[PDB]
């Protein structure tokens, strides 16, 4: 549903820029009667003084002598910005909610849930990447081990990955400052071969 | 900018005979002499050629102005123009030297304008303001007019005849609704 709200609200603004008549105003010619068109000698005159003198950036404010019968009624365009703007941004985040990405990574505007991207990238590789890749690599581990005789295990390393470095350095600071246990006893905690 | 006319219309070009056929003919009594009727048509031509900025009998004008508006322009006010006669360019005292080149009359009912060739228009001396004599109007006779404009003269000159002072009495195509398409529609009240 949120894909269809996000597609159509971006197609709302796409269409609205392509089929919408705003006028900057209207010159109303009622006439002596209740209705009256103006002659083609008058209409070519009225375009020429509207084109040359009253349109453009170079003509902003010409005081526009309205004769008897003529009138300039300026139109507005009252909903200008933000046609389905917050329903699109909420739809743009409930797409990111389902796939599991946090909104900081792809660039969704909104509130700051995560702070400084080192915890937003670490939340990405722990909530929706490493749970996803450990289920694919475990299915590669069983299916490929039907071809060679020995059963193989094949799991992601969750080390030398750059997003879990804030997970890793506080581990190296935790047992590294634990000075009571010996040097061969803390190499085995970090996954180092003791020498 | 004065724009006085050279010669008035003679009255033998005005339809004082066709006005009484509008006035009392077909329905009525077969009243006043020609000098009373002719005082009401030219009082109704001059009311419509002032509201619509036209000329209707094609007499000759003289537009004497002191500064051009642009250098490729100076629209002429009386609308249906033909055959600008001369562009006299007097000095102070005025030995009265005409010019004969540089401009083109552009006959146009919208903006009858004088539009010099290129980008430069004949300049004006100090004190010697330039005069234009032109012959603006529809035709020399009355049968050359647009008939709706000629009818609104008769609808108005029969109003000035059949009721004398400013008394009491709008129909679909009245006097106002017929001359509303010969009036000048301009929406520039600005600097240029």
């Amino acid at each position: 549903v949120a894909l269809d709200v996000h597609n159509a609200a971006s197609a709302w603004s796409k269409a609205l820029l392509d089929n919408a008549a705003r006028p900057s105003g209207a010159i109303i010619y009622k006439g002596a009667d209740g209705q009256g068109v103006l002659a083609p000698e008058q209409y070519e005159r009225l375009i020429f003084e509207m084109e040359t003198h009253h349109q453009g950036a170079r003509n902003a404010g010409r005081p526009m002598l309205l004769e008897g019968g003529l009138d300039w009624k300026p139109m507005g365009f009252s909903p200008s910005d933000m046609e389905f703007h917050e329903t699109k941004a909420a739809a743009a985040r409930e797409i990111a909610l389902a796939f599991g990405v946090p909104p900081m990574l792809i660039g969704i505007p909104g509130d700051a849930t995560y702070a400084n991207y080192a915890e937003a990238n670490r939340a990405f590789y722990r909530l929706t990447v490493l749970p996803l890749l450990t289920r694919v690599s475990a299915a590669l581990a069983w299916w490929l081990s039907g071809y060679l005789g020995a059963q193989i295990e094949l799991k992601p390393d969750l080390d030398q990955v750059p997003a879990l470095a804030v997970e890793r350095d506080q581990l190296w600071a935790r047992i590294g400052a634990a000075g009571f246990l010996s040097n061969s006893e803390k190499r085995v905690l970090l996954g180092l071969p003791p020498t | 900018m004065m724009l006085n006319e050279v010669t008035a219309v003679p009255g033998t070009a005005l339809p004082v005979a066709e006005f009484r056929d509008h006035l009392r003919l077909g329905t009525g009594f077969a009243g006043a002499e020609d000098a009373a009727l002719l005082s009401y048509l030219r009082a109704a031509i001059a009311a419509i050629e002032g509201r619509t900025a036209k000329a209707l009998i094609s007499r000759g004008f003289r537009l004497a102005l002191t500064a051009w508006r642009w250098g490729d322009m100076q629209t002429l006010p009386i609308a249906p123009v033909a055959t600008v006669t001369a562009l006299r360019l007097v000095d102070a005292a005025g030995v009265e030297t005409p010019v004969a080149a540089g401009w083109r009359l552009v006959p146009d009912m919208a903006r009858p304008r004088i539009e010099a060739l290129g980008a430069m228009l004949p300049m004006i001396p100090t004190g010697g303001r330039v005069e234009i004599d032109f012959t603006a109007g529809f035709g020399a006779s009355w049968s050359a007019l647009p008939v709706d404009l000629a009818q609104a003269v008769f609808l108005l000159a029969a109003q000035y005849y059949e009721l004398r002072h400013d008394g009491a009495a709008a129909m679909p195509f009245g006097v106002m609704a017929l001359i509303e398409r010969w009036r000048t529609v301009r929406v520039l009240g600005g600097r240029p």
